[PDB]
């Protein structure tokens, strides 16, 4: 846990200097599952280069501990539907005629609840279908198209995905929303449709020392939307602290208060991304060279990761909120 | 009497309420 709030931040860092200028979205944890479950038939420098690259401290924890530890949260799918919606997913669509250690199969299967799909990877116009109907339904309808141009001699995909619908304990009325200006910079702004809520006592903390205010909105289940806003020309300043220390600062000095007035815009954003350099900057190299230790997929050094791909969807509306994401790491022949 | 805002560039963390961690993170530079 302390490790996956490590490897978000350093996500976060690695994105942000590709685009420095462009909306970032992301899921921590779909990224982390999909890591997890490609190091099922990782070796060697392969297998210690993902879970360090995953933050795991390797002299602390051991492996098949992680493993359980991912096996534990998925289980936490159990979801109420009290105005609260949940559904992770895991996926291994293996070439037909493709041989797999019992041992991989069943591991998969039970430790990250994934399931086996014969696919026919020669026919990459339904090959691709197949995998974009998956994520398609499994986010029901955001994702579209996880899956863009996909080779003849991909051996197996795996994938991951996790869908989140919610309500705002204190919801927004649409009749105080109204198209009021958005500033990209100091001099220059577009119209956006901008949420408010009047006299409401939410979790308040002024950060002088990064010069930014936070605010706590909570969805029925048991999670909450922590916003973070910088004052103009600092919005680097903060990015520049975003670690586990600072997030557990501003958590730990939130206090109620009444806040006369909250606007919020009402929008709807979504972010594509080939994950290969980030990957490699937080040190995982082999599994993608000539040198990948996956033999515990088929007791072979006969497999590399080709690319791992990544898409988030983040909508904010005056009744709640819904997001998805989605990962999937392309293996080829080595 | 403290207003608060959203018309600049943001960070919105999705976290869970009673455990450190981080389910899902993103920064808005243009709603659009």
């Amino acid at each position: 846990a302390s490790a996956n709030v490590d490897f978000a931040f350093s996500l976060y860092k690695q994105l942000v200097l590709k685009a420095p200028d462009k909306n970032v979205i992301f899921s921590p944890l779909s990224i982390s599952t999909a890591l997890a479950f490609l190091s099922l038939g990782a070796h060697n420098t392969t297998l210690t280069e993902i879970l360090k690259g995953l933050k795991f401290n390797l002299t602390e924890t051991s492996e098949a501990e992680i493993h359980q530890s991912f096996q534990h949260l998925l289980r936490t799918l159990n979801q109420s539907s009290d105005e609260l919606q949940l559904s992770m997913g895991n996926a291994m669509f293996v070439k037909e005629q493709l041989s797999l250690l019992d041992r991989f199969t069943e591991d998969a299967k039970r430790l990250y609840g994934s399931e086996a799909f014969a696919t026919d990877f020669q026919d990459s116009a339904a090959a691709k279908k197949l995998i974009n109907d998956y994520v398609k339904n499994g986010t029901r309808g955001k994702i579209t198209d996880l899956i863009k141009d996909l080779d003849s001699q991909t051996m197996m995909v795996l994938v991951n995905y996790i869908f989140f619908k919610a309500k705002w304990e204190m919801p927004f009325d649409p009749q105080d929303t109204h198209q009021s200006r958005f500033y990209l910079s100091k001099k220059k702004w577009v119209m956006v449709p901008m949420m408010s809520l009047h006299h409401l006592t939410i979790p308040y903390f002024r950060d002088e020392e990064l010069s930014c205010t936070v605010v706590e909105l909570k969805y029925t289940g048991n999670a909450s939307a922590l916003f973070i806003l910088p004052d103009q020309d600092k919005m680097e300043e903060v990015e520049a602290m975003l670690l586990p220390e600072t997030l557990k600062r501003w958590r730990d000095s939130l206090e109620f208060r009444e806040i006369g007035e909250l606007y919020l815009p009402k929008f709807s954003i979504s972010r594509d991304y080939n994950l290969n350099d980030i990957l490699l900057q937080l040190g995982i190299e082999e599994a993608f060279t000539s040198k990948a230790d996956l033999s515990g997929i088929t007791g072979a050094r006969n497999l590399a990761v080709s690319q791992v791909v990544h898409k988030a969807v983040l909508d904010v509306f005056e009744e709640g909120t819904e997001r998805s994401a989605a990962t999937a790491v392309k293996i080829t022949l080595l | 009497r403290t207003i608060v805002r959203f018309n600049r560039p943001f960070l919105m963390i999705i976290v869970p309420t009673d455990t450190q961690n981080i389910f899902f993170m993103s920064k808005v530079t243009n709603p659009k």
